[PDB]
DNA sequence: GAATTAACTGCCCCCCCCCCCCCCCGTCCGACTGA
């Protein structure tokens, strides 16, 4: 069972200074073993050295190894934000898109799902000063849609060296959902001889609309999606970098809908949307200007933002 | 090593002795004739044997309903409960989660289990008048990164939401230093973890709450629909080491789970678009099965989302709902709102 | 002419309510406007 506070007195301290400890409201070796460092020293007639001295005894004293979540939110507090090239955006994500997290993005047709990606691929390489991340950046394609012309555009807006993005990005493209899975092992060896900041994937899902199809071949492309999914989430885990993805829509043909604003939903089933943590929901605006509201988020309220597309990048609509 | 101190006579424990018998538990994991070839010997002192080990084991106090009913102390399990922060939550549940077995919460994405489950952590470390246990929680991460932003501003705005407790010992509570965070990503990587790490945090005190963030996640990438056998196994494995924990240590279990839709071409769902996943094998582990719902903007083209919590099956509640909205604050149930 | 074998089809019943617009293809002229 749990060992009451009268055994520090074995261990070596006083009866004064474990009584100090207990009616600060600590009971047993427990809760001291884990207890803040600051939290403990605070105290007034407490020394850092009787301190270090007493963790280490409850240390030997106390089974160690278990994270606390004050010491998973101050060991993890220095989390980079990207920032998109839009103040709009950046001010509706609060600084940014964050690492160590799947975001995905979706929409219809003639939305800047890949002119994002575009600029997340550029402005990743800037100094964290800036706003970047300090790394390089990782773009694989499904549909053969990517364009070096509009990375060099906001290489120039940013005043950056034109030559040197070009040769931080790596590129591949993705045939089928066997090859775009295989790609991921590369991908992991290829993270440990330099410094990474970005991974895009683009598109995620439009392979497997046209690999299974039917209602009979719905299982095997949930799972083969399920696991690519996981194998994302261990790469972000394991390496500490942003992942976006892409996703499409699917149009709902049924009289449930009646705003009738050409009602449509996102692919993948619940794999998909349970694996991401923040997705976003972009929609045609007048003009170029284009409108990002947010899906889901576990931090976050659903709101709205609009953005727009120029010639170089992403950016804020002109007045 | 124990039978010992039974009652007998020097043949049969002698037998047993001869047999490589330990305890009363392995003499009553073997059956009338297992025993009867072991010891070879006859059958009244094989009855007479069982009769003894049964009664060493168990059998002292004859135990009535009244004992149950009006010895409130002697029984927490039947009467506190654990409460979920929200006065309305609290009268739709009529007090909280139960002490014993295991509660399931499923829905939909973006439905609001996350942020229930975080109350809940942070509702147990409230003393037994306020609702709480006086104990931390356990948090076990199966699908992706634990929320930390989310937690350190539900921590920050505690005061904002609890109105009714005087604040005076709010500033003690360190709720920080009282929550454990744990990650998997493989079934047996959980079945593993429960089985060697819960135990050793429930025993020696530091918690009495275990929350798995998304029981579904890890079986949902495994097996696939020809594979029903090992999946129903390792379900029921888990499911009885839960059940066996929490009733062991009083520790409410809270399980998350995902949903699948009906694809309509039973288990009491006729007119439901969506069920809870992980079959029939899983749903006969649990006992009180909740379900949070949200309308989407089809139905929710009021301005502002529409977020029910529904009560499916429960030995004890009847069928209801009632509605919430989630905030800074964090999760608030709508006042004059129960369906009955 | 007939015993015998072989090939194509079939397995079914619940939704009766009704705010909802959204990103232009207007057709074009009056006047502003800066150059
Ligand atoms: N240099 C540019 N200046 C202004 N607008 C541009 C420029 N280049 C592209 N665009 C606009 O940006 C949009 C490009 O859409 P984008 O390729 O991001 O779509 P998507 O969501 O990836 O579509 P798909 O589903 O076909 O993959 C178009 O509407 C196009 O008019
Ligand atoms: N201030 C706020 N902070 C955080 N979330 C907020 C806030 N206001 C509203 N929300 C809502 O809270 C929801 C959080 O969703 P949540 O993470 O609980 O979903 P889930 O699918 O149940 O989670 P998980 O997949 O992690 O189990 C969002 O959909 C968001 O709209
Ligand atoms: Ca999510
Ligand atoms: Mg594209
Ligand atoms: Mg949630």
């Amino acid at each position: 069972g749990p060992q009451p506070i009268s055994r520090l007195e074995q261990c070596g301290i006083n009866a004064n200074d474990v009584k100090k400890l207990e009616e600060a409201g600590f009971h047993t070796v427990e809760a001291v073993a884990y207890a803040p460092k600051k939290e403990l020293i605070n105290i007034k007639g407490i020394s850092e050295a009787k301190a270090d001295k007493i963790l280490a005894e409850a240390a030997k004293l106390v089974p160690m190894g278990f994270t606390t979540a004050t010491e998973f939110h101050q060991r993890r507090s220095e989390i980079i934000q990207i920032t998109t090239g839009s103040k709009e955006l950046d001010k509706l994500l609060q600084g940014g898109i964050e690492t160590g997290s799947i975001t995905e993005m979706f929409g219809e047709f003639r939305t800047g799902k890949t002119q994002i990606c575009h600029t997340l691929a550029v402005t990743c390489q800037l100094p964290i000063d800036r706003g970047g991340g300090e790394g390089k950046a990782m773009y694989i394609d499904t549909e053969g849609t990517f364009r070096p012309e509009r990375l060099l555009a906001v290489a120039e807006r940013y005043g950056l060296s034109g030559s040197d993005v070009l040769d931080n990005v790596a590129y591949a493209r993705a045939f089928n959902t066997d090859h775009q899975t295989q790609l991921l092992y590369q991908a992991s060896a290829m993270m440990v001889e330099s410094r990474y900041a970005l991974l895009i994937v683009d598109s995620a899902t439009a392979l497997y609309r046209t690999d299974y199809s039917g209602r009979g071949e719905l299982s095997a492309r949930q799972m083969h999606l399920a696991r690519f999914l996981r194998m994302l989430l261990r790469l972000a885990d394991e390496f500490g970098v942003a992942v976006v993805i892409t996703n499409q829509v699917v149009a709902q043909v049924d009289g449930a809908a009646m705003f009738a604003a050409d009602p449509k939903k996102p692919i993948g089933g619940n794999i998909i949307a349970h694996a991401s943590t923040t997705r976003l929901y972009l929609r045609k605006g007048r003009g170029e200007t284009r409108i990002c509201k947010i899906y889901d988020s576990p931090c976050l309220p659903e709101a709205e933002a609009m953005f727009a597309i120029n010639a170089d990048g992403v950016g804020d609509a002109k007045d | 090593m124990d039978l010992d101190l039974l009652d007998l006579n020097p043949r049969i424990i002698a037998a047993i002795k001869k047999a490589k018998l330990k305890s009363v538990k392995e003499v009553l994991h073997f059956s009338g004739p297992d025993l009867k070839r072991l010891t070879n010997l006859s059958s009244p002192e094989v009855w007479h044997l069982l009769r003894t080990a049964s009664l060493h084991l168990r059998g002292s106090s004859i135990l009535t309903a009244l004992q149950l009913h009006q010895q409130k102390e002697r029984f927490p399990t039947q009467h506190q409960r654990l409460s979920l922060g929200c006065p309305v939550l609290d009268a739709l549940l009529r007090g909280g989660l139960p002490l014993d077995g295991i509660t399931e919460l499923a829905g939909r994405s973006s439905a609001g289990k996350t942020q229930l489950a975080l109350q809940l952590c942070l509702a147990v470390q409230f003393p037994r008048q306020h609702g709480g246990l006086e104990a931390g929680a356990v948090y076990i991460c199966t699908e992706d990164a634990f929320p930390h932003k989310r937690l350190q501003q539900l921590m920050a705005q505690q005061p904002r939401l609890r109105t009714d407790v005087p604040g005076e010992l709010l500033q003690k509570l360190r709720f920080g230093s009282q929550i454990f965070i744990e990650h998997v990503a493989d079934v047996d990587t959980l079945l593993e973890c429960v089985n060697k790490k819960v135990p050793v945090l429930l025993s020696r005190g530091m918690a009495r709450l275990v929350v798995i963030d998304s029981v579904a996640a890890p079986f949902r990438c495994e097996f696939d629909s020809q594979a029903s056998a090992p999946r129903a196994r390792h379900l029921q494995s888990l499911g009885a080491t839960l059940r066996e924990l929490s009733s062991a240590f009083q520790s409410p279990v809270l399980c998350i789970n995902q949903v699948t839709e009906a694809m309509e071409e039973p288990l009491g769902f006729w007119d439901e678009r969506v069920s809870p996943a992980l079959g029939i094998t899983w749903a006969n582990q649990l006992l009180v099965r909740l379900l949070a719902d949200r309308l989407r903007e089809e139905e929710a083209a009021l301005g502002c989302p529409a977020r029910t919590l529904r009560v499916l099956s429960a030995p004890h509640l009847p069928p209801s709902s009632c509605s919430y909205t989630i905030s800074a604050e964090g999760v608030r149930g709508t006042p004059g709102t129960q369906s009955h």
